């Protein structure tokens, strides 16, 4: 079930051309033959302790792919359950912690096809003294306090259906712009025009409606789904309503328009 | 998935085509009764290479 | 298709009985359970500088049969592709050609089952002198002229389809006398009697007729379809057709007879 991302009513002027903008770039179908089936996890450690306060990459996991770290050290400090990846616990585990490691973590996600992005922060401290080794949440972050050279761990579990494996056949992502007809009350309309994102378009009612209902070609590929009525008549008098749904990206989105053809005043 | 973004196959228009029920012999002069509606080609070498 | 053997106008007269001589020998059907399934091709040479003057076979290949030389010399003499048979080329190579081998040869094919042979007819010379070693075509005949001692070749195709390999399986000679109604134009009949290789003979119409229609029990066999029709009635008025068609020999004809009742004068 799609979620109403915005209810905006339409001023639709008889005769004239009305625009429901109805699109979003994150939307956008990837263009080159080979769309992308891979996603990325990585970890990365912003240390002030370094006079060079750069952020580095402790190390990184690709969908189907082996784990590889980035420098020569962090092999067998680092440790990244590789079954974990079906579990989506991204946690990290360091051997020995030095003056030098303690610092600020930050685990982050990154997939290109679904072009969605996510980071978690958190604070790892070292002390000579295990009495103030406790760890505590402040929300916002979580720090870490613990004896030099103990193996600690930091948790990084997002606990998502996306981010879990799931080969599941790329159904194409369904596009319905349906409209209302006049007097007729929400979730009653008849698809108008469906859009598939292999980028084969089907075709409802008059065939002159729908060449003046002017819908850019790109638009599986740009995602630039909005609608432009030209030649307004009363017949398209009536709610609007686009629906977006991704099955593998799992997203469902709909905008409703109320269209309502008035005259030239 | 149909989407693929691999290998590569030619392409190309093709060759010419026989039969014989076209060509009818049932008497000693040739005849020759292509399909109804369909343009056709004939051709034989005796004397020389002459179609129509 | 059939073809027409021939038009004949049959001036039947009500009561008396007619005949329509609609039969072949060759069409005739072998009698013993064993019907043959072989075909034969040989090369015979009449020279006459043999004082002897006689037709000597040189060689003969039998369908899925095993080459064999007549003499002890023509081996490796005579080479006659085994493939071939397949091909339908019975050409014949002579390695060396002597003063007496020059003469008049001639490529003969027998098959017993269809009763169908052919034979065709070449000249071969031999010269000292490559000089007038050419060959040439009479329309009747081919001539050849070589030197001495040196290879050569007789062509012998027929590019035909029953001469070559077809392993079908053996359809019963179908054969058909069929009527057309009074007063109905021909290719409209309706099949009187139906008979087949095996024997079994189908009866359509009236038994009666089919009685005083006479036919030799053994027509299947001797091919004698003649139809001989008796007592003949207003009904019986019209055109006859009589077809035969045989899938192994390849055979299609038919025998037209233009079947009027004439009352008697
Ligand atoms: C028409 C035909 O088949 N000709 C060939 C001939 O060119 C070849 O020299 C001979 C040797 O096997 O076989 C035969």
């Amino acid at each position: 079930n799609s979620v109403v991302v915005s209810v905006l009513n339409i001023s639709a002027t008889l005769g004239s051309q009305a625009v429901l903008p109805c699109k979003s770039y994150r939307m956008v179908w990837t263009q080159d033959r080979l769309n992308d089936r891979q996603r990325v996890v990585h970890w990365d450690v912003y240390s002030t302790y370094y006079g060079d306060n750069k952020m580095e990459r402790l190390c990184d996991m690709y969908s189907a792919g082996d784990q590889r770290v980035y420098s020569s050290y962090n092999q067998g400090r680092i440790f990244m359950p590789q079954n974990a990846f079906t579990d989506g616990n991204f946690s990290l585990v360091i051997k020995d912690v030095a003056e030098s490691d303690g610092g600020i973590y930050s685990c982050n996600l990154h997939h290109h096809y679904c072009h969605l992005y996510e980071t978690v922060k958190i604070q790892l401290d070292v002390t000579k003294k295990a009495k103030a080794a406790k760890e505590y949440w402040d929300g916002e972050k979580a720090v870490i306090v613990a004896l030099e050279g103990s193996t600690v761990m930091l948790p990084c579990v997002n606990r998502n259906q996306i981010w879990t494996e799931r080969h599941s056949e790329e159904e194409q992502q369904v596009v319905h712009w349906d409209r209302q007809p006049p007097g007729v009350p929400h979730d009653r309309a008849d698809r108008l025009i469906d859009l598939y994102a292999s980028g084969e378009r089907r075709s409802y009612g008059p065939l002159f409606i729908r060449q003046k209902m002017n819908i850019t070609d790109t638009a599986f590929a740009l995602g630039d789904f909005s609608l432009r009525i030209s030649e307004l008549e009363s017949a398209d008098e009536g709610t609007y309503s686009c629906h977006l749904h991704h099955h593998y990206c799992g997203l469902h989105e709909r905008r409703i328009y109320q269209v309502f053809v008035t005259e030239p005043v | 998935l149909k989407e693929t973004s691999a290998g590569y196959i030619t392409m190309h228009r093709p060759g010419p085509h026989a039969y014989k029920s076209y060509l009818e012999e049932a008497s000693g002069e040739v005849y020759i009764k292509p399909p109804s509606g369909k343009n056709v080609t004939y051709e034989c070498k005796c004397g020389d290479y002459s179609t129509g």
